[PDB]
């Protein structure tokens, strides 16, 4: 009965909880912000990207590229509005990747994803995600690939949660379940994750169930600084790897730089070389075979001078 | 357990919304924009990559 | 006198390898601190040029 | 004494696992002591 | 090789045990904050 | 008799005539100057040079690099006067590659090169360069690796000579003699060159006897901008490439682009970033295969601001 | 009938070759209009500055 | 007519010289013209 | 194969020509520019 | 023609001549500059790359 739903979530808002967030966004600040792994590129890279409006957002970019599994040409449109984002990007060899995201309400959202590969049969992907946002946790439901052609389920099967368990303590949890077909097994994994975060640092666990962990720590050392360290240790041989870097954030420009327990030094700079220009160069170096990876990247945004008076849509859902 | 003909049509819409998505997709996205941008381009202007 | 040769070769080998880790060791210093300290260095050179045109003001 | 800090640490199969747990306790005392601002802010 | 009729059922059973104590982990948390917040108020 | 030899230089003199410089700068303007050939690199390169003194020239370099075919580590020292340049670079696997030029008279010098490969027996060269500089001409006699060890002349033995036959036309020629033992006989070739060069264009002809032919043409587009042309053309298969380049001097930059009927981009940017430092980007694309190379360089030089008051020696014949 | 079949096999062959020569030359154009006009326009750009400084004085 | 211009500067064992050959004259006429000033400086 | 005795001749002959003809070449273009001023004096 | 011995004790000279220049001919500069620049450096800045 309400009787008790009413009275159970007094309690419930009384202990000042808050959402937690999304379970791969755990060690976001570390890995994301901080670390160059997700900037690191080789080669030559242009982006052009023009943006028609603010509200609902469109804008469309053209990407040219000369370097390591970089593809030679992207091109890329996106439209967005605060209950739907609709981005779709394509190849010079016809590999196209789609992005559907639709606010239901606004605690419940629906993530579709497609890969179409033409040239080779390869994976044709399709992701269906659903994300509940509540009070004090976050639950996600991913099915790809899913089928029931053969007359049992086939495909990949993701469970996430995430609980807030104290304003600065959030615990969760990810479980999986395979099955390539009905002619073999089906396999499940579990993953537990956990984060404790304040103002100048945030600590936060991976603990895989089969042996692996992944550790983070991140810190603000003052306004412009922030550092953080992320351990990966695979015990399934045994293999550890731990990476410490710093990010600056000076007026035009951010620099960031990172070593690891493998011999790898890497650096990012981005600089704002012109109002709608910025030049990226990233830089891998491996000390222990003396090879260096050089990235050199242009980014060039027409379209906002015009659409300035326009606002940005709140809550696109990306 | 399933049906022959059951599971050879179904496989067969899936390939063909496979191709309208190949294909539609980006046009689609493109018309969302168009026709409801603030203010509107121009057709070409559309794709156009920085004029 | 074949006793001072053998340890002639002894150290040979192991004062190679003494200057092999030293001059090795002595690259990755200086490529590290070149790598992180010259576009540092451009950086933070010119934010402090932009920090002084505003305390101009 | 000291070769049991060294065969543990650089020529055994788990060599690699307390590296870098050793690399990430140093890398988190360096920064949360404060040594880390003080240097590199 | 392949498996047997019944390995299969092994299978599909052990991943089921799993996922269901997934489920059951996750109905803990949700109730965790309640029981967490107690010891603090015993403090 | 003198009597005649002072009649002849003086109706020499009368003809206006100059020293046409070097065979091997016939072509200087537009392959050196205006072309990338010789900036082009990959990866990373670091230039770290010490100067000591203008006068005697004293400095000392340190270079690191990791890139395509470049050694991890050369230390470099060389020491100048106006009579004498002793150069030597060592890398990081021992192999050593030194100079030594002197001028026995103000037209007379005599270069002495080594190189010298520790690890491999490769080849360990010693070239012998003898070059005389006269009122209107330049003669060069060079023997690389000569030996009469085994009974009879081996090696290489190239002579040049260039004339000046106008104050803007000079002519001149090359000629190679060489046997790589007395089990064979010698091979012979002549080279044909000539330059038209006035004070806005340049044009020159290399005419190799066997069938290559190098023709460049340069041309000054203003005080700020200069172009040249280069063709290479083998009919010893038949091939030919024309390249076309300009270069573009700023206030603190210069920049340089060039394409090739090779379907070969590149572009060179020299930028100096600071009153030491100078930074270089280097960017080669083949537009056949979509493949690019990147080379991003700096070079930092601590010895001149102490040095300024003191002047760089006259004739260092580098 | 089939001699339209052929015709738009015949079509189809003769016009992907010709969108794949327009869109590789229109890349290629692109990405050296980038390569040179880029690192050219940062490098004029930053010279008149330094000539608006002068002029300035 | 046309097919003799294509011939011998694309599908032929000297096609290569030609090319070359045309490219260097035009680029010099380019330049030699002031064409090349007038638009590069 | 190797070259035999004579063969090396001709070889050793045939690199010598060469050779005497470069300096030939050398010492006209040395005296061309009284010829090449002379045309020009001609005009 | 030749001579055997004159042609073993030649080459040997021509190896002891390129040890000499292999380990001598970098030393030999920096003693020209160390002692003849003007001012004169320090034995450990004379190998100093910036300071
Ligand atoms: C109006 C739409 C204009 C802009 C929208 C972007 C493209 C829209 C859908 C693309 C069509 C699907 C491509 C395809 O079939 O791929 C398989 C083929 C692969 O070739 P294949 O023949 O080997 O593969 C066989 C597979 N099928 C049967 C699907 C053809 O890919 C291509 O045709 C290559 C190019 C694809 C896209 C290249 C870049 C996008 C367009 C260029 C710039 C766009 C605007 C700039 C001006
Ligand atoms: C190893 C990492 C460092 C090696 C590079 C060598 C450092 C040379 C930089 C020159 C310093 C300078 O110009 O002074 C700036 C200043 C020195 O000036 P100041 O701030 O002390 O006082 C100057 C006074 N005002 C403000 C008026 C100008 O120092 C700093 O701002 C602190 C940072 C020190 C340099 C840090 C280098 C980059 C660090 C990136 C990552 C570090 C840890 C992450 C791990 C990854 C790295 C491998
Ligand atoms: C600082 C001085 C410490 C040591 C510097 C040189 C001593 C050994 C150098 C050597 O032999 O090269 C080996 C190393 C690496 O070589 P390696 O170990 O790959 O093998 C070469 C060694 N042999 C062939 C004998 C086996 O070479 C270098 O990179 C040279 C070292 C200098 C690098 C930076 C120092 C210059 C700037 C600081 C002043
Ligand atoms: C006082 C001199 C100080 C600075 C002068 C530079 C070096 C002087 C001569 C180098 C000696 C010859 C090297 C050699 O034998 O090579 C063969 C060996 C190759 O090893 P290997 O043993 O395989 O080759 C056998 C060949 N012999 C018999 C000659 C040894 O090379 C090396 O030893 C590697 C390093 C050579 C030089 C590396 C960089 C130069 C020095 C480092 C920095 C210098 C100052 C910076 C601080
Ligand atoms: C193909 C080569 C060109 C492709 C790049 C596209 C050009 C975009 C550059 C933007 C121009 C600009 O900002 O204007 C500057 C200006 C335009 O301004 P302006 O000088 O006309 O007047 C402006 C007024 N003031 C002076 C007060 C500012 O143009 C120039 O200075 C002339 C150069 C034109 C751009 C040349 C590009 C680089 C050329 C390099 C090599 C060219 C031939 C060699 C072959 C190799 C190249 C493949
Ligand atoms: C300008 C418009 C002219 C043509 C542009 C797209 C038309 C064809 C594109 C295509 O199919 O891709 C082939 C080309 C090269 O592909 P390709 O020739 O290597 O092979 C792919 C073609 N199939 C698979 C069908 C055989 O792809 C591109 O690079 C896309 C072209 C766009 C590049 C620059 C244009 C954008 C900016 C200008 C506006
Ligand atoms: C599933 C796995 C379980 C572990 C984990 O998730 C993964 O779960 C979290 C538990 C966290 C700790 C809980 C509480 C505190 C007290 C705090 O004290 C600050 C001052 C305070 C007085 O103590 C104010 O009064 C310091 C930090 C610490 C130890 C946390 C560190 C990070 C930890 C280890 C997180 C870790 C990532
Ligand atoms: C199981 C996995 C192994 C790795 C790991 O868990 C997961 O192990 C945990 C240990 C944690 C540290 C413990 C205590 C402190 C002290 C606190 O300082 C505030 C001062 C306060 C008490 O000292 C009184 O003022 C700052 C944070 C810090 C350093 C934690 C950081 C995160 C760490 C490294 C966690 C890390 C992610
Ligand atoms: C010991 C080893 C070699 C040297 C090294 O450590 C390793 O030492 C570091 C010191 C750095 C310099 C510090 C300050 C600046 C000023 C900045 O701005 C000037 C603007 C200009 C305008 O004319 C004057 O105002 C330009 C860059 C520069 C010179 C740094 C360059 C890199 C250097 C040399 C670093 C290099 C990595
Ligand atoms: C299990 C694994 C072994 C390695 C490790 O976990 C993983 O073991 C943990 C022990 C931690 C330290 C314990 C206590 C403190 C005091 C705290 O407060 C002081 C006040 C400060 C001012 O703020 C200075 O006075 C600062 C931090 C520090 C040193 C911890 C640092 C992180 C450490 C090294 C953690 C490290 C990552
Ligand atoms: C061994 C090979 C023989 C060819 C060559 O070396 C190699 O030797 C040079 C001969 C040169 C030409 C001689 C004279 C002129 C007249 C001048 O006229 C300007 C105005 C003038 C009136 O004519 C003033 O009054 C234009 C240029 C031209 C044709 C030269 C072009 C370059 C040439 C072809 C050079 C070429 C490189
Ligand atoms: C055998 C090899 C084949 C390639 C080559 O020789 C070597 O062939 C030559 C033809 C030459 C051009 C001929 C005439 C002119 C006209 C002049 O313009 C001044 C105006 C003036 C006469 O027009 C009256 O004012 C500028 C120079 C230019 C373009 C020469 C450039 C160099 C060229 C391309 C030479 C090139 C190196
Ligand atoms: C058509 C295709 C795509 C576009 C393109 O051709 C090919 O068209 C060219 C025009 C170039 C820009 C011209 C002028 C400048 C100003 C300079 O300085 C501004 C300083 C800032 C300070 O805030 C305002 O003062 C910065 C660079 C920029 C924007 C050029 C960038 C590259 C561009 C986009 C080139 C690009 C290659
Ligand atoms: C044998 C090979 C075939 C290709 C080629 O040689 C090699 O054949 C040559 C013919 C030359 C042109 C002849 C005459 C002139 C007039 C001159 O003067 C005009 C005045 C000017 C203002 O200055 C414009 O009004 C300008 C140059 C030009 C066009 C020559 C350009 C180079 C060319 C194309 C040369 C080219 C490289």
């Amino acid at each position: 009965l309400s009787d008790l739903y009413d009275a159970f979530q007094e309690r419930r808002q009384k202990l000042g909880l808050s959402n937690p967030g999304l379970v791969e966004n755990i060690a976001k600040e570390v890995q994301r912000d901080v670390l160059t792994t997700n900037l690191m590129f080789s080669g030559l890279r242009a982006d052009l990207t023009k943006a028609f409006s603010l509200n609902p957002l469109f804008q469309v970019s053209h990407q040219f590229a000369m370097g390591e599994r970089l593809s030679p040409y992207t091109f890329a449109a996106l439209y967005g509005t605060s209950k739907m984002f609709a981005q779709g990007n394509i190849d010079d060899q016809g590999n196209l990747s789609t992005t559907f995201n639709y606010r239901w309400t606004p605690s419940f959202t629906t993530k579709t994803r497609f890969q179409i590969t033409p040239g080779a049969t390869g994976q044709d992907m399709a992701q269906f995600e659903h994300e509940y946002s509540g009070a004090d946790f976050t639950a996600t439901i991913k099915a790809l690939n899913p089928s029931f052609l053969e007359g049992g389920l086939t495909g990949i099967f993701v469970g996430q949660y995430l609980q807030s368990i104290t304003p600065k303590l959030s615990l969760g949890l990810e479980a999986v379940w395979q099955r390539a077909g009905l002619t073999q097994g089906p396999d499940t994994a579990i993953s537990y994750v956990g984060r404790y975060k304040t103002e100048n640092w945030i600590a936060s666990a991976q603990l895989q169930a089969q042996g692996a962990l992944n550790a983070s720590y991140w810190q603000r050392l003052g306004e412009k600084v922030q550092a953080g360290v992320d351990m990966t240790l695979s015990v399934n041989t045994k293999e550890g790897i731990t990476t410490f870097g710093a990010k600056y954030d000076f007026r035009m420009s951010t620099f960031r730089a990172q070593i690891d327990t493998k011999g790898k030094l890497s650096c990012v700079l981005e600089k704002r070389v012109a109002a709608p220009v910025m030049m990226t160069f990233a830089a891998d170096v491996d000390h222990f075979t003396q090879q260096a990876k050089v990235g050199v990247g242009i980014s060039i945004e027409a379209g906002g001078e015009e659409l300035q008076d326009q606002q940005p849509a709140p809550n696109i859902p990306f | 357990l399933g049906a022959d003909s059951k599971q050879e049509r179904i496989s067969k819409l899936i390939e063909i919304s496979r191709v309208v998505i190949h294909y539609g997709y980006l046009p689609m996205i493109l018309y969302l924009g168009y026709t409801r941008s603030e203010p509107k381009p121009s057709i070409i202007r559309l794709l156009s990559p920085l004029s | 006198r074949g006793w001072i040769y053998h340890k002639y070769e002894q150290t040979t080998s192991a004062v190679r390898k003494a200057l092999s880790f030293a001059g090795r060791a002595a690259w990755t210093v200086s490529v590290t601190a070149l790598l992180v300290g010259v576009p540092f260095s451009l950086a933070y050179g010119e934010d402090q040029q932009y920090a002084a045109m505003e305390q101009e003001q | 004494p000291i070769t049991g800090a060294y065969n543990a640490l650089f020529v055994s199969e788990n060599a690699s696992i307390v590296r870098s747990v050793v690399a990430f306790g140093l890398a988190v005392t360096f920064l949360a002591s404060g040594w880390a601002e003080a240097i590199l802010s | 090789p392949q498996p047997s009729p019944e390995e299969l059922r092994a299978a599909e059973a052990e991943a089921a045990s799993t996922i269901q104590r997934a489920i059951a982990t996750a109905a803990v948390l949700y109730l965790a904050p309640f029981i967490v917040d107690a010891v603090y108020k015993m403090f």
